[PDB]
DNA sequence: AGCTAATAAACTAAAAACTATTATTATG
DNA sequence: TAATAATAGTTTTTAGTTTATTGGGC
């Protein structure tokens, strides 16, 4: 296929004016068009391109044309697209600060395309334009543009941020897109363009009106440049009076690359050191290279490999008899099995062209088994280059000429016989209304057809057959990723592939409502070894961070090591350790102070009071004067509640002889030092009339009173 | 499935075989030789992972492992082997009858007691994996019990005993076939088809243990183990096996990309793939290439549900693939789907998901139909009720509609070819054909053991005939001509 | 009257399923 | 003291490249 294309691009911030969650149509269009170019070049397709811009800061179009061609920068000319050009498209084409009429740029396009159609071989003329409708419109050029598309007959395509045919989506419907709630120049440009383009393409117009997000996901330009089915010279013969020539066409294929990953070394980056050499030694204990022509190609027969030549098998083999096609069997359409199929391709067959009689016969023949609901079994011997194919041909319905499609049908050899018990009679498990509802809750919540009316035929709200193999553009992503950036590693995750394939979020959230209770209804258990193997990306969350120890450059980091593997030193080293939050080793060591104060030995309590009276400076110098005063008030009462004449008397003795208080939490300690004395003791109480214990009490109270 | 079946042909050593037995056709001696070889050959191409042998109970010259009288072992318990066919070919005809006289003679008494016992010993000998066991026996009489009942008692007693052992039996009518004639010692516990035995199977290699299992999921929260089986595929060819010029053994295949730089060696690490794109050299490694082949992990995210509006008569990718809920590791698979198998006739809104065979494979949007039952008359539940995951086309897969696009033509021709269409018809026997091209090769291949140009060239009712079924439908089709000027020249 | 092009078949490696096995720890 | 258990060993597909090839010309 051949085509003529001129790239009419936009440049302008208003034409990049957008909202978060929705990409700039400038960038959306660019991604679609570099898609066009990468498919144009990577797949080795030949076309003549040309770049023209509107709203350009300045103009390059030589044709002033009454200053209607201002802000028009002509960039590219007739040459095959190249990677540097597309790199320029990515780089140079950035939204400027100028707006020019899109229709003026339309006159630019006809002018250059008519310049480029002078003696240049082209099988198609197409125009490519995209604008988010933030440029001035016009009407004086309506006649010339109409006559250009009518006489010079140049096809065109465009899309908008509005689709004609909720949640923010890069490719799906984000916020509602009202083309009436926009500024009127957009709508006027919208109205003028649509009446023009429904005038040119007829009814090929309303279909190509998408939001820029929708074109970013699904087919926008793919269809304009698409490969048509190729004729197959064939003939249908029935009986001995009538035989009609037919043309067959394939419908399904496995997409694949004609090219290969050419082997080059990493040191020379060329094929010139990878020269082929495949050698065959006698596989005995002694290796012995055998000459290739000495080959014998036998086949395994039972446990034996009976030696076979090739020319023999080349002779007594059997083959299909020619490029022939004729029906063999018949039965009704109901006998076919949805499961009993082969045919990796799908083939559609029609009459030989330039012969309406054969088409009439096929159209007539279609009617019969259509009104008869009949199916015919047509033998398929496409040529001698393979064995004959076999299967049933079924009619194809269409708003115009119908079709028949041959499908391969299973052989006995290719049929599996794996038989299994029916779960309906599975005594072990029965469907419960709980799981029934669980099933039903997603049956009705989830569907992907559009259901509002009977007269409105149900259609895929999120079409899936309109999405090609994701690998190819993903290939194209890295190809340009390395081509433009030889040093850059792999292309990023690039969410947009998921987003073109992500389910409708509103439907997904609508799924989230029942599936939650459905899951929780019947959770299930699983066995182990259900995980990937390696994870060695890097040795940690990251390689490393750069902090380091400083502020201790004394030349004695060690070599005088502070050896460390609570009478006075353990507590003192603990308070010297007041470097981490200052709140530890003091709130809980007072118990040690108590049991060290047990007065069992004189040094016990003396070294006890030294530790406290040494602690008092620490908390002053370790900012713990608040707890210091707290403990000051605490200790006195704590030693007086358990009162014995041995310790506390000495305790206050030593205390009041060397009590030192400096303002901590205010005058609290100042009051503490201002008042440190004793209290008089009163007579003990008796008053014990509950038991006979007063007996000995009264005995004492009367012996000596 | 692990397990090996065994079938053994049991033949007698007495007169009855060499005499045609009240039938003008070939003797039971002759017809057996032909039939057993034919079914021998079928089993050979059926499998080599199978044990075969034949023995002649009775003899005039002892020839077995255990050396019991009236026992003639002719075939050791063997896998199929071309030399065996080589030695079996020459039993045919009167010359083979002469050999039978040479090898043993003709005629010797018998005692089924020892016969049956030593046969079990034969099966006790083999230690291979054991799936099934059966015996093909041949006789012309309806009863060997024209003598003391002790043999008859011993025979039938252990006939049940080997039934407890589990050997299925089938006596063939070597006398008048059918006719309700041969039933005297066999209407008992003892357990026509002869041509259908020969015409039972041809050019098939039975497989088992279907591959390609994976786990499904509902939401990203839960995944369920399920075994996906394959129903059908394309016809494969046997792997050609290289052989030496005349010693005829394979030797190594050794690809070794030599270098023009030094004549030295290359490393796979040194290999990094290249795309020659004009001046734009593209150099990528294999694993980064292989990673580029991946988009997502092996899995099935359920898209949702979809009514019976799809299956446009334009698209069919590779054939769909059977799904069965298997308790592989997810404890509980079919218990969930106990409510969907019933929810098939009562619910036609289908479901779809993309599918990833494994990493390095693109995700494949694929639609599913849950599967129904067609349990046959004798409980034959072919296609157990599971699920059938059909593929769906991609945008790049769809082809352009033909540009010539107009309205259809008159039904006046429908009147003429009514008579054509309802005249000749077939039964849509989906089991009426194989690949004749392929089996012919097999016939060609093995023909180099019997020195015959090509054996049993079969082209069944699969090619139309320019005159046979033309006139079977009748020349009325020749009469029906209403489109003037057949454009052909 | 000189000229060649998509292509299934053929040819590969590639990953796998299912078998069938073997270190591995309680146990003494 | 010694049962248990992740494990690779054979094929089987399957898909990517390789091939020799009628097709029309003028």
């Amino acid at each position: 296929n051949k085509a003529a294309v001129v790239l009419c691009m936009d440049v302008g911030f208003t034409m990049s004016n957008s909202i978060p969650g929705i990409e700039s149509p400038f960038e959306q269009a660019k991604k679609v068009i570099t898609m066009f170019v990468q498919r144009q070049v990577f797949a080795e397709n030949k076309d003549e391109i040309a770049l023209v811009l509107f709203g350009t800061d300045g103009t390059d179009n030589p044709l002033s044309g009454g200053d209607q061609y201002q802000n028009i920068t002509v960039h590219r000319h007739l040459m095959l697209p190249d990677f540097d050009l597309l790199e320029d498209i990515e780089s140079k084409i950035q939204p400027g600060s100028q707006q020019a009429d899109f229709l003026d740029a339309l006159i630019v396009s006809m002018d250059v395309i008519q310049h480029e159609t002078i003696g240049k071989k082209f099988e198609k003329r197409h125009i490519e334009i995209f604008t988010d409708l933030s440029s001035r419109f016009s009407k004086s050029q309506l006649d010339i543009i109409i006559h250009s598309l009518k006489k010079c007959d140049i096809s065109l395509q465009f899309f908008l941020p509005f689709s004609l045919g909720g949640p923010f989506r890069l490719g799906g419907h984000g916020p509602s897109f009202p083309l009436k709630g926009i500024t009127e120049q957009q709508k006027e440009g919208l109205e003028i363009v649509k009446m023009v383009m429904i005038s040119l393409e007829g009814e090929d117009g309303l279909d190509e009106i998408y939001s820029f997000s929708e074109s970013l996901r699904k087919l926008c330009v793919f269809k304009k440049i698409e490969r048509h089915s190729i004729h197959w010279p064939c003939r249908l013969t029935i009986g001995s009076n009538l035989s009609i020539r037919i043309a067959a066409y394939k419908s399904i294929l496995q997409e694949r690359v004609k090219k290969t990953w050419t082997v080059v070394d990493a040191k020379t980056l060329k094929k010139e050191d990878i020269q082929k050499e495949t050698v065959y030694c006698l596989n005995d204990d002694d290796e012995t290279e055998v000459l290739k022509e000495d080959i014998i190609q036998g086949f395994r027969y039972g446990s034996d490999i009976v030696p076979f030549s090739k020319v023999d098998e080349e002779q007594m083999k059997y083959k299909s008899e020619g490029k022939c096609f004729s029906v063999l069997g018949f039965c009704k359409s109901s006998q076919v099995q949805r499961r009993f199929f082969m045919g990796n391709q799908v083939l559609k067959v029609f009459a030989a062209r330039d012969d309406e009689a054969a088409a009439v016969a096929l159209s007539s023949l279609i009617h019969a088994l259509d009104d008869l609901d009949m199916v015919a079994i047509v033998r398929y011997a496409y040529d001698k280059r393979a064995n004959p194919q076999v299967g049933v041909a079924f009619p194809h319905i269409k708003h115009n000429y119908e079709c028949l499609v041959y499908v391969q049908l299973p052989f006995m050899e290719d049929l599996r016989q794996y038989m299994f018990s029916s779960l309906k009679n599975s005594k072990k498990y029965a469907p419960t209304e709980a799981q029934l509802n669980a099933v039903d809750a997603l049956i009705d919540s989830m569907s992907l057809a559009k259901k509002d009316e009977k007269t409105d035929t149900l259609e895929d709200l999120f079409p899936t057959t309109k999405i090609p193999n994701p690998r190819f553009q993903r290939l194209f992503q890295c190809l340009l990723h390395r081509a433009l950036h030889p040093r850059e590693p792999l292309p990023p995750i690039q969410q947009h592939i998921w987003n073109m394939l992500n389910p409708p979020a509103e439907v997904t959230t609508k799924s989230q409502i029942p599936l939650s209770k459905i899951k929780t209804l019947f959770p299930l258990i699983e066995a182990k070894k259900k995980d990937q193997v390696t994870a060695q990306e890097i040795f940690q969350d990251n390689h490393e961070d750069g902090p380091t120890a400083k502020k201790l450059k004394t030349e004695q980091g060690g070599a005088h090591f502070s050896v460390s593997s609570n009478p006075a030193e353990n507590f003192r080293v603990l308070v010297k350790q007041k470097k981490a939050s200052f709140e530890e080793a003091s709130n809980q060591l007072i118990n040690h102070i108590e049991q060290f104060l047990d007065t069992n030995e004189t040094p016990y309590f003396m070294k006890s009071i030294d530790c406290i009276r040494a602690f008092r400076e620490e908390a002053i110098k370790f900012s713990e004067e608040q707890r210091f005063n707290n403990f000051l008030k605490a200790l006195q009462e704590k030693v007086e509640i358990k009162q014995l004449n041995h310790f506390w008397e000495i305790v206050v003795q030593d205390g009041i002889t060397l009590i030192t208080k400096e303002e901590a939490s205010g005058s609290s300690v100042t009051a503490e030092e201002a008042k440190k004395f004793l209290a008089p003791k009163d007579k003990p109480s008796g008053d014990t009339a509950a038991v006979f214990e007063e007996g000995g009490d009264v005995d004492d109270l009367l012996d000596m009173i | 499935y692990s397990g090996r079946d065994s079938l053994i042909f049991l033949v007698d050593a007495s007169k009855a075989m060499f005499e045609s037995q009240s039938e003008d056709e070939l003797t039971p001696f002759d017809m057996s030789i032909q039939c057993i070889q034919s079914v021998y050959i079928s089993k050979i191409i059926s499998s080599d992972r199978d044990l075969l042998a034949v023995v002649f109970y009775g003899t005039e010259k002892d020839k077995n492992s255990v050396n019991f009288k009236n026992i003639y072992v002719l075939q050791e318990l063997d896998n199929p082997g071309a030399k065996r066919i080589l030695e079996l070919d020459q039993f045919k005809g009167q010359q083979g009858q002469k050999r039978f006289q040479d090898m043993m003679g003709h005629g010797s008494d018998y005692s089924l007691s020892e016969v049956l016992w030593v046969c079990a010993n034969l099966f006790s000998d083999v230690q291979f994996k054991m799936s099934h066991k059966r015996i093909m026996l041949f006789t012309n009489e309806d009863n060997p019990h024209g003598n003391d009942s002790a043999k008859a008692s011993r025979a039938r007693t252990k006939a049940g005993d080997l039934r407890d052992t589990g050997i299925f039996l089938d006596l063939m009518h070597l006398k008048k076939p059918g006719g309700f004639d041969i039933s005297l010692f066999y209407r008992d516990i003892i357990s026509s088809k002869l041509e259908d035995l020969l015409r039972k199977v041809r050019a098939k290699e039975t497989r088992k243990r279907a591959l390609s299992r994976l786990k499904l999921k509902l939401n990203k929260d839960i995944v369920i183990s399920v075994g996906i089986y394959n129903l059908v595929q394309k016809a494969l060819k046997p792997p050609p096996i290289k052989l030496y010029r005349e010693t005829n053994e394979p030797v190594k295949t050794k690809t070794r990309t030599f270098n023009t730089s030094t004549g030295g060696l290359l490393l796979p690490s040194d290999t990094k793939r290249s795309q020659i794109y004009g001046s734009r050299q593209i150099i990528l490694e294999k694993e980064e290439t292989e990673e580029l082949k991946r988009f997502d992990d092996p899995g099935l995210m359920l898209m949702g549900f979809k009514p019976l509006v799809l299956l446009k008569k334009h698209h069919y990718l590779r054939p769909s693939l059977f799904v069965y809920p298997e308790e592989s590791l997810v404890i509980g698979s079919s218990t969930l789907f106990s409510a969907l198998l019933i929810k098939c006739l009562e619910k036609e809104v289908a479901a779809l998901c993309r599918y990833t065979p494994r990493r390095n494979i693109p995700p494949y949007f694929v639609a599913l139909v849950p599967q129904e039952e067609e349990l046959d008359d004798q409980k034959i539940q072919v296609t157990p009720p599971g699920f059938q995951l059909v593929f769906l086309p991609f945008a790049d897969d769809k082809r352009k509609m033909p540009f010539t696009e107009k309205i259809m033509a008159t039904p006046e021709q429908v009147g003429k070819m009514k008579a054509i269409v309802e005249k000749l018809r077939f039964t849509y026997r989906s089991d009426s054909f194989e690949n004749p091209v392929l089996q012919q090769h097999f016939r060609n291949l093995e023909a180099l053991a019997l020195d015959l140009m090509e054996p049993e060239q079969a082209v069944d009712l699969t090619l139309p005939k320019v005159e046979a079924m033309n006139k079977r439908l009748g020349s009325l089709v020749d009469e029906f001509k209403e489109l003037v000027y057949p454009p052909d020249y």
